[PDB]
């Protein structure tokens, strides 16, 4: 009967409400993947911006079916521990999430982490960087490269050279559609910054601008 | 180790996969084909009801 | 040690034996003379939009006039398909809802996703307010997919190889299901729901049953992960669907493959197997954006969808076999008729 | 703007023009 | 059901040669990048070299860039590691690895724990 | 400003009824065969002559009176009972040479605009219901390119009928009802509504623009916004800011100055106040401008020049920045030679302006090309 249908059409409409409010808050929002009881959402705002962070703790390290859930994600933060070889490890991860066919458009924040843990091994004489990458024993730090102090041309070598690994997996493809930006870990102000270069791409793109 | 007694378990249910009978796959595939020629009149996807009594206008 | 390896592939070169030993025609060859199947013209009915995110899973009423569709927004959406008015709308918990099911009476919803929980939800509640009337908890990794045996039972699929019966008025794993080695990426129930089978990331698909718990059957033959399995109507065959872009049909008494439903210019894996009432049509949501309907039993393309500008993500007919929605992941659930 | 000044420049090249043939008009009737 | 059947690991000094080859029955094996990798004793699973579909893109570690060289032939449905100046730090169990899905530039979960399309592998030992 | 015709009309109808009441004042014509008063509708000839030559020498209300001030035209009836006659003539003698003054530029203006306007109109009805009849194009950023290109459709429809208007204010049809006294098209109301309509429509068209600009520049440097909320506030400023400035000029161009239809520009104050809205949003359009190229180029940064170029040559037509270059020029300041080139670098661009947002936003867009492929290809299965 009709009146039925016209109790249906107004809770479609005092839905439809809802929805309309809940797009204003998703699309706001920044969903990132953390990707050094299932998930863990770490919601922060930093510059009234909405972040919330998902790092996909409790899961098995096998990801290929969960990280296509994250292909909307705005970028998938990739925090890599530099010293099993656990910088190649990290290196063929990057290789098959920088290649994915749904993460070809999700852009990667890159976080080379311990620094200082990569200061004390080379300096020491615990130089495994030339034994399992031989092609560094023939790196030159590159003039466009900034050695902040505290560092002597040994740990700036193997930093960027470290960086360099990922930058030539990553700008083999990929050249418009996602971005790798790397960075050597004030961290979360590098993911707003990067997350707005994200963005502000994304809308280039979607104008030719880009 | 605990992982003998892994490949024991997997071992053992495939012994439990092995004692079932396994008929001939042309009268498994019989039976497909009644089904799908017995129940070939009450499926609109294939064969189209008039839209008399289609709820989708 | 190394010689039980031996003994199991002895076992299993067996069993390899005895499945080829009852295998002297095919499908194919029985199927030459029936009656083709014409180009299947479905235009889209409905266009259910309403979601922000991509629908990862969408489940119609055994009514076949509601469904539910979960979208990685957050939510939950039930639809009148009839009207395309929304029903409900259950914001959930974690956004990340990798899969959903209708209760057959139509009571509850369940959803789960990589929060590792399946939430249910009661929505004929006192007057219509959709709490969550149970999470179960108990999963290792993320649930892939959920199915309501009763009002009382539900069996999810997870990411830790591993499907489970629980019991949703006590809130506990009745039976656990083990023995996959990859991730179960599916699940459907029998038309009895006595046994339901279970594909995957082995490329493997099991054939259990809710009331022992032991494996009843397993089904190999899948190159790679099986992202989509289904039931043939009578509960005998069951199409899977995998990400080596194939679907394969297998019985359960000839414990093998029937058909293997490809194609040359085909090369993305199915995402979503469903069949149709008759079991005439196995219509297979792909990553190539469009649904393909597959003749079940000449194994040649009838139709293709084809309206859909993302990943055919979920793909459901109805319980009369009077329409097909197919949602995707660009937030849009199409009705087809 | 454009049409303002060319339709000025149109409209007053023409009114001119119509004040000219309208003498024109009285010399012969 | 995909098989990988590694062969050809024995034991050998260094500075030796072994020739590793993955039988692999089961699929399609032209439309898959291959795999090698390997398990040493007292730690987990090291990827060593991966081989495209066509096998004009190959990559290694480090630790055998130079001395390892990695064929499959797709005809015979074959992948070969050549193995050449064996060091003390490369005894290990060779694993053959296939990358689940086809025609896809990733290459997901090859070195996790419960892979599946992995094979038994090869001890080698030096 | 230069005289009207209207007002040419009614100073030579005063004319004429002044010096008919002075025609027939005080007959003398006492002489033998010679010629008496007559109106011959152009100037007035004295009572009675007997031969003199005395002519008024020059009529007071025709256009250029103030140019020749100057007289005495020996123009005299003989003694053959009328005027002096001319080769095979039957009206009466008078030199005309005393009293005269001293266009394709304005045709050729008007055919490259016409043609731009066309052209462009026809690119953007294709542009709107490709931008219409999609469904997957329907994002909030096509909804501003839409109303963008129907403000400029507006525009192309009011220029059409605006020349028409004029065609139809001068028509010698027009001319001879105006010149009999009364009842011209310039009086009626629906003259002043189609160049009322113009100038709104010409507003939307930079205003849209600048909603656009603006839109884009919210995009790139601040942050998510409802998207309800901002298409409602850019259908206000686009369409509503129009009447907001336009509403003015019609009722100060009604009241105070309505010379004509409101077609040419008397005063430039009151054509000011439609201009310096337009101007700004011709200025907040160049700082999105040069805001977005520097967004660019940064992105860039991480040949350069050679795709820097081609985004600046796509963002040109999408905010109007084409204008720029001359919106300074201020037509009060820009007579002579220049207000010819000034007019082909505005009108012109405007005109392909349409055109080239409707081939740069529209047809080689990759996601409506995206859409033609998709539709082309579910086609091609059936
Ligand atoms: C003002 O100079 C003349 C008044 C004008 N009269 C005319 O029509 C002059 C003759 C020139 C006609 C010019 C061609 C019009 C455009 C032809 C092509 C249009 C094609 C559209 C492209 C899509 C008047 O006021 O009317």
């Amino acid at each position: 009967q009709r009146n039925e249908e016209k109790a249906q059409r107004e809770a479609n409409k005092k839905i439809e409400k809802q929805l309309q409010k809940d797009k204003q808050v998703y699309r706001a929002t920044h969903r990132l993947l953390l990707l050094g009881s299932g998930i863990f959402e770490t919601k922060f705002q930093v510059d009234k911006v909405n972040f919330h962070m998902f790092d996909v703790g409790a899961q098995r390290d096998e990801r290929r079916k969960w990280i296509q859930c994250f292909n909307d994600v705005t970028a998938i933060i990739f925090v890599v521990a530099s010293s099993t070889n656990r910088l190649q490890a990290a290196l063929k991860l990057f290789d098959s999430i920088w290649n994915n066919k749904w993460l070809r458009d999700t852009s990667v924040i890159l976080f080379l982490n311990k620094q200082d843990l990569l200061a004390e091994k080379v300096l020491a004489g615990k130089s495994k960087i030339e034994d399992y990458f031989p092609e560094f024993a023939r790196y030159t730090t590159p003039e466009d490269a900034t050695p902040e102090p505290g560092e002597d041309p040994r740990v700036t070598r193997a930093k960027y050279f470290i960086r360099d690994e990922f930058l030539r997996i990553s700008t083999a493809s990929g050249d418009g559609r996602h971005y790798c930006y790397p960075h050597f870990t004030e961290n979360i102000r590098r993911v707003f910054n990067d997350c707005r270069d994200i963005i502000q791409r994304m809308h280039l793109r979607q104008y030719e601008l880009l | 180790t605990a992982s003998i007694a892994q490949a024991r378990k997997l071992v053992e249910q495939l012994k439990m996969e092995a004692n079932i009978d396994r008929i001939k796959v042309s009268k498994a595939a019989a039976d497909l084909m009644a089904y799908c020629e017995a129940h070939a009149k009450e499926d609109p996807l294939l064969t189209p009801v008039p839209a008399s009594e289609n709820p989708f206008r | 040690l190394d010689q039980l390896r031996q003994e199991a592939e002895q076992l299993k070169n067996q069993i390899r034996d005895a499945r080829k030993a009852c295998a002297d025609a095919t499908l194919s060859q029985i199927t030459n003379n029936i009656d083709p199947v014409g180009r299947i013209q479905m235009r889209t009915r409905r266009t259910l939009r309403g979601h922000l995110a991509k629908i990862y899973a969408m489940h119609w009423g055994t009514d076949s006039r509601l469904l539910v569709s979960a979208s990685q927004d957050g939510k939950l959406i039930i639809w009148d398909s009839y009207t395309t008015n929304k029903v409900h709308a259950i914001p959930l918990r974690s956004s990340w809802v990798m899969t959903c099911a209708y209760a057959p009476s139509g009571n509850y919803v369940a959803c789960g996703g990589l929060d590792n929980i399946c939430s249910i939800y009661n929505l004929k509640t006192r007057e219509g307010n959709v709490r969550v009337s149970r999470e179960l908890a108990g999963h290792t990794g993320y649930l892939s997919c959920c199915r309501f045996l009763d009002d009382n039972q539900i069996v999810t699929s997870s990411g830790d190889t591993t499907c489970a019966l629980w019991d949703i008025e006590t809130g506990q794993q009745t039976t656990t299901f083990t023995g996959h080695t990859g991730d179960v990426m599916s699940l459907s129930l029998a038309p009895d729901t006595r046994l339901f089978v279970s594909g995957a990331c082995d490329a493997s698909a099991k054939l259990w049953d809710v009331r022992e718990g032991m494996c009843r059957q397993t089904f190999t033959g899948h190159e790679s992960d099986i992202n989509a399995i289904c039931f043939f109507p009578n509960g005998n065959a069951f199409a899977t669907g995998s990400d080596d872009a194939t679907c394969r049909l297998f019985d359960l008494r000839a414990d093998q493959e029937l058909m293997t439903y490809s194609h040359d210019n085909i090369i993305c894996g199915i995402t979503s197997v469903s069949f149709s009432k008759s079991g005439r049509l196995l219509l297979a949501g792909y990553d190539d954006f469009n649904c393909n309907v597959w003749d079940a039993l000449k194994a040649d393309r009838a139709g293709v969808l084809a309206g859909h500008d993302n990943r055919v993500s979920c793909l459901g007919v109805t319980d009369d076999g009077m329409a097909v929605a197919t949602g995707s992941w660009d937030s849009f659930l199409k009705i087809w008729n | 703007h454009a049409q303002g000044t060319f339709t000025s420049d149109k409209s007053k090249y023409l009114d001119e023009r119509a004040a000219q043939d309208f003498v024109q008009w009285l010399l012969d009737g | 059901q995909v098989q990988l059947q590694e062969s050809g690991g024995g034991l050998v000094q260094p500075g030796g040669s072994l020739r590793l080859s993955c039988a692999a029955s089961g699929f399609t094996f032209s439309n898959y990048k291959m795999n090698w990798v390997r398990q040493a004793p007292g730690k987990g699973l090291e990827w060593v070299s991966d081989i495209s579909q066509s096998g004009a893109s190959i990559s290694y570690t480090g630790s055998v860039k130079g001395r390892f060289t990695i064929s499959r032939d797709n005809a015979k449905n074959t992948l070969y590691l050549q193995m050449n100046s064996l060091k003390p730090e490369d005894t290990a169990v060779y694993y053959c690895a296939r990358c689940p899905a086809p025609f896809t530039r990733d290459c997901f979960d090859v070195t996790s724990t419960t892979y599946a399309y992995r094979g038994q592998g090869t001890q080698v030992t030096v | 400003a230069t005289v009207s015709l209207w007002e040419t009309v009614q100073k030579w109808r005063e004319y004429r009824r002044q010096c008919q009441r002075s025609l027939t004042e005080d007959p003398p014509p006492a002489t033998d065969l010679f010629c008496n008063r007559t109106f011959d509708e152009y100037a007035c000839w004295p009572d009675g002559e007997p031969g003199s030559f005395v002519n008024v020498s020059c009529p007071w209300y025709l256009p250029w009176a103030s140019s020749v001030p100057q007289g005495h035209v020996y123009r005299f009836c003989t003694a053959e009972g009328l005027w002096l006659q001319k080769d095979n003539s039957s009206l009466p003698w008078r030199d005309l040479s005393e009293c005269e003054e001293s266009e394709e530029q304005l045709l050729f203006l008007y055919i490259i605009y016409t043609v731009g306007y066309a052209l462009s109109f026809s690119a953007l009805v294709i542009a709107s219901a490709i931008l219409l009849g999609f469904r997957h194009l329907h994002c909030t950023r096509n909804y501003i390119h839409l109303n963008l290109f129907a403000s400029f459709i507006l525009r192309a429809l009011s220029v059409f009928i605006k020349d028409a208007a004029l065609k139809w204010m001068y028509s010698t049809a027009a001319q001879q009802h105006q010149w009999d006294g009364l009842l011209s098209y310039q009086d009626s109301l629906s003259c002043r509504l189609v160049f009322l309509l113009m100038q709104y429509c010409v507003a939307a068209n930079y205003y849209w623009l600048l909603v656009e600009g603006v839109y884009l520049y919210t995009l790139l440097a601040f942050s998510v916004l409802s998207e309800q909320w901002i298409f409602r506030l850019y259908v206000s400023i686009g369409w509503g800011v129009p009447l907001l400035f336009v509403v003015p000029w019609g009722i100060v161009k009604y009241l105070y100055e309505d010379e004509g239809c409101w077609t040419r520009n008397s005063n430039m104050n009151y054509w000011l106040i439609i201009r310096l809205p337009i101007l700004f949003a011709i200025g907040v359009n160049f700082l999105i401008f040069v805001r977005v190229i520097c967004i660019v180029v940064s992105k860039l940064k991480a040949d350069i020049k050679c795709r820097l170029a081609k985004s600046t040559l796509t963002l040109i037509p999408l905010l109007g920045t084409h204008e720029v270059i001359f919106a300074f020029v201020m037509d009060e300041h820009a007579r002579g030679t220049l207000r010819f080139i000034k007019l082909f670098t505005e009108l012109s661009f405007t005109s392909f302006q349409g055109l080239m947002v409707a081939i740069l936003y529209c047809f080689v867009n990759n996601e409506v090309q995206l859409e033609f492929r998709k539709s082309w290809e579910r086609w091609r299965l059936e």
